């Protein structure tokens, strides 16, 4: 439609460059990126790092906004879901990194820049394995992508979102419905 | 920012939308 | 497309964009959309709507005016003046028509609309006074022989050429571009 | 310091534009 003019504003205007980006945009981006409604997800480190940054942004915004009633439960639930979802995403992205041959290994090792949380067994196991030769990782992942198929992380992410926009809709001044 | 001077697209919105069209045209083909 | 519903949700409903400047291409696109500018009247005539549209049209005229500060686009300038004045006068004319067709006539909104948008014109509008209040039956076809006098097609043309002229001058002289 | 921001109400040139836009569009639809 002519809606693109509006888009032309956001993507292309001086006044919207240096401006706050709201949380529902990052929400909608997460839902869209992972098709929250089975891997039509695009794994490229720019994309995944950006997405994880929006995920982190949502976690922080949710955290700060969370500052008779026990939303202790919503909070720690959201904690579990966030950490397990993010750990999953970084895991699958590392997998997609490994599957490629040759391996862009310096973007790999540093991939866990903010994403490679400091529980160091996940990753040192992940990378000792950086350079045995390719089959080992291809059937290491194809051993592991019927360990925890993406469906389950789709579920975890979807309930992280659903939980989040619940808490935000209730306590704080939020609405998500047109 | 030195990108407004240069008339360049530099916004959280811009990064978002562009990521959006990389994903969507990844989908299309 | 929730990823676009998000964007519209920002524009229509967000703190940071209520009190924010609205650029000209949004009003351009609004005109193009509102009057179906293309190569025939699905235009919605409501004084709220039409006054808003004329306000954005005027906004375009002002930005065009101010931004215009070998080539001689003086020619384009005077052309755009002709086109703008005839287009606006036309829109107000047809809106007045649409006001008249309804019985009873809401004439305080009618007169108001002619005191906000009918002063770039002349005083034949006093004529409208006396046809403001003769009775509907003689008038609707006193009015309706005029769209083979001034069919909307031609004002569609005038508007479309005002727009294309305008964004030409803006694209050339000023730092404007319009294609994605 | 606007009383519609105060009141959490939609009050923007964008808002007026979009709303007019969809009055036209639902004039189109039926
Ligand atoms: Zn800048
Ligand atoms: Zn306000």
């Amino acid at each position: 439609s002519i809606v693109n003019a509006c888009l032309r504003y956001l993507g292309y205007s001086k006044s919207m460059c240096h401006e706050k980006m709201p949380i529902f945009m990052d929400i909608a981006f997460i839902e869209y990126c992972f098709n929250l409604s089975s891997q039509q997800i695009l794994w490229e480190y720019s994309l995944i790092s950006n997405a994880l940054e929006r995920l982190e942004n949502i976690e922080l915004e949710r955290q700060n906004c969370m500052r008779l009633l026990n939303k202790e439960t919503l909070n720690n639930e959201a904690l579990k879901l966030y950490s397990c979802a993010k750990a999953g995403i970084c895991r699958w992205m590392a997998f997609h990194f490994l599957e490629q041959e040759p391996i862009d290994h310096i973007n790999f090792t540093k991939f866990l820049q903010d994403w490679g949380s400091h529980n160091e067994k996940e990753m040192e196991a992940l990378q000792r394995l950086s350079k045995h030769k390719i089959r080992k990782r291809l059937i290491y992942v194809s051993q592991h992508k019927k360990k925890m198929p993406w469906s389950k992380f789709n579920s975890v992410l979807s309930r992280y979102i659903q939980c989040t926009k619940l808490q935000l809709e209730v306590f704080c001044d939020y609405d998500f419905k047109q | 920012c030195e990108m407004c001077r240069l008339g360049l697209p530099h916004g959280s919105f811009f990064e978002l939308l562009r990521d959006w069209k990389k994903i969507e045209e990844f989908r299309n083909k």
